């Protein structure tokens, strides 16, 4: 009999479990039933602050309301600008929402506080020195630049062979601080003209602060706006006057060489065939290839003197391989591609 | 597309270079994908066809559709432009 009174447990003990799923079934149908009653609330903008009690909140597609703060909330919180979600009905601003997105933001604001080893960027060992020696410093020991008097040491130019890797050497300097490392080339500063400035000169040094240390990294200034006296006082504004965070000006294209107008600048040489070899490494690395690959001679048949040329060239020698099953690139393969990327260039 | 127009290759002339670049980079990874992600080589995520006015672009890109099983969604540049805001 004790198997039967066993038996009838089981299915007494299903029941419970079941009723207790059911059970919080029901307590989901009374939240949502809850839930219905809530009103949607308009989303606008704080424009302004008339008084402790009033408010000046422009909603997001229609007019602009002059309206109070619910009760019990941080009137600090609503600063010029802060979303807020009035009340449908007595728009009466009832909280405060975070602002996120928009389309222009999406280089002068992202963070990369990433670590990209100099062995990433070869044959720069002595221009990422110069980086060093002109980042660091400031950064670490503003205390002995202010003891001796002299605060700004911005500006800074690395002219030199189009794209041979001036991203990079931001980057590989980008091993301590560096986070933001915004990017704005030749656009959004001046725009020939004044085009952009504050919201397209302020905004950068804005993120540039509240946040850990950034490179403005202003890149091929020789395409700006596609003006000459805009971007001098474009380069003698308020800029340096505050230089937030330690943030240097990092602009690499091709009397204002002076301190003031531009810091140290450094020519990037031509990948050197020894230095070439280093990039051929680096590159060619993630690529699968074959015990025999020897990255040795083709430097000496490789001289593109571009860096980007080293990367297709590791690339087109896998399309050389896309063509048969080889999964790995055979150094004939290799110097396929060099006779070719090497002579293709020339036209 | 659901006529699927009808153009072979051998229709377009003069361009062998570009029709290989073409179908290595539009074709080649699309039917394949396992065999570049072996190499581990990137493949280009677009192809801009640019040139003088009648080179064959659109010829170019008619011969892709018909000999390709892939899913052709053409479109034109005129068509993404409305008058409502954000219909673009
Ligand atoms: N290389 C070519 N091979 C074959 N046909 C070609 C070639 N170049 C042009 N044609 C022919 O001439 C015309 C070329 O224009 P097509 O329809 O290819 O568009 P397109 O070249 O992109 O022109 P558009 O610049 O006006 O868009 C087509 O009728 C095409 O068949
Ligand atoms: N010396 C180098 N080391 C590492 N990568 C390089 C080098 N030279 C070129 N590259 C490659 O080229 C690209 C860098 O181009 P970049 O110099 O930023 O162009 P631009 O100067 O127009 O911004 C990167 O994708 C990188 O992989
Ligand atoms: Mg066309």
């Amino acid at each position: 009999k004790l198997l039967e009174h066993k038996e009838i447990d089981g299915r007494l003990k299903e029941l419970r479990e079941q009723l207790k799923e059911l059970t919080k079934q029901y307590e989901k149908s009374e939240n949502d039933l809850k839930a219905l009653q809530s009103v949607g609330q308009i989303v606008g903008e704080v424009l302004k602050q008339l008084t402790e009690e009033k408010f000046i909140v422009k909603a997001t597609n229609g007019p602009r309301y002059v309206v109070g703060c619910r009760r019990q909330l941080d009137k600090s919180k609503l600063k010029p600008g802060t979303r807020v979600a009035l009340d449908m009905t007595t728009l009466t601003i009832m909280r405060y929402l975070p602002r996120e997105v928009d389309p222009l933001v999406y280089n002068m604001s992202h963070e990369d506080p990433g670590n990209v080893s100099y062995s990433e960027i070869g044959g720069l060992s002595e221009q990422i020195r110069e980086l060093r020696e002109v980042i660091e410093l400031p950064l670490t020991n503003p205390e002995l630049f202010q003891r001796v008097g002299i605060i700004p040491p911005k500006g800074c130019l690395l002219y030199g062979p189009p794209g041979t890797g001036k991203t990079l050497l931001a980057r590989a300097v980008a091993s301590q601080l560096d986070c933001n490392f915004l990017k704005v080339v030749s656009s959004s500063i001046v725009d020939k003209y004044i085009g952009e400035s504050a919201r397209l000169i302020r905004e950068m040094f804005n993120y540039a602060r509240d946040h850990q240390p950034c490179i403005i990294f202003m890149d091929e200034i020789d395409a700006i706006g596609g003006i000459q006296r805009t971007l001098m006082e474009l380069l003698n504004q308020m800029d340096g006057f505050d230089t937030l965070h330690r943030v240097k000006m990092i602009m690499a294209t091709n009397a204002l060489l002076r301190p003031g107008r531009l810091d140290r600048k450094i020519h990037i040489d031509l990948p050197n065939e020894q230095a070439r070899l280093d990039i051929l490494k680096i590159h060619a690395g993630p690529i699968t290839k074959h015990g025999e690959i020897d990255y040795e001679a083709i430097v000496k048949l490789s001289d593109g003197f571009n860096g980007a040329d080293l990367r297709n060239v590791c690339t087109e020698a896998g399309m050389f391989a896309i063509r048969a099953d080889h999964d790995f690139v055979v150094q004939e393969d290799f110097m396929k591609a060099v006779r070719k990327v090497a002579d293709s260039k020339k036209l | 597309v659901d006529e699927r127009p009808t153009e072979q290759y051998s229709d377009i002339g003069g361009l062998d270079k570009q029709i290989q670049e073409l179908v290595e980079a539009i074709v080649l990874p699309m039917n394949h994908k396992e065999k570049f992600e072996n190499l581990g080589i990137q493949p280009p995520k677009g192809v801009l066809m640019y040139g003088p006015p009648g080179t064959g672009k659109t010829l170019l890109a008619r011969a892709c559709a018909a000999q390709t099983k892939a899913t052709f969604l053409k479109l034109a540049g005129p068509q993404l432009v409305q008058m409502f805001i954000g219909d673009g």
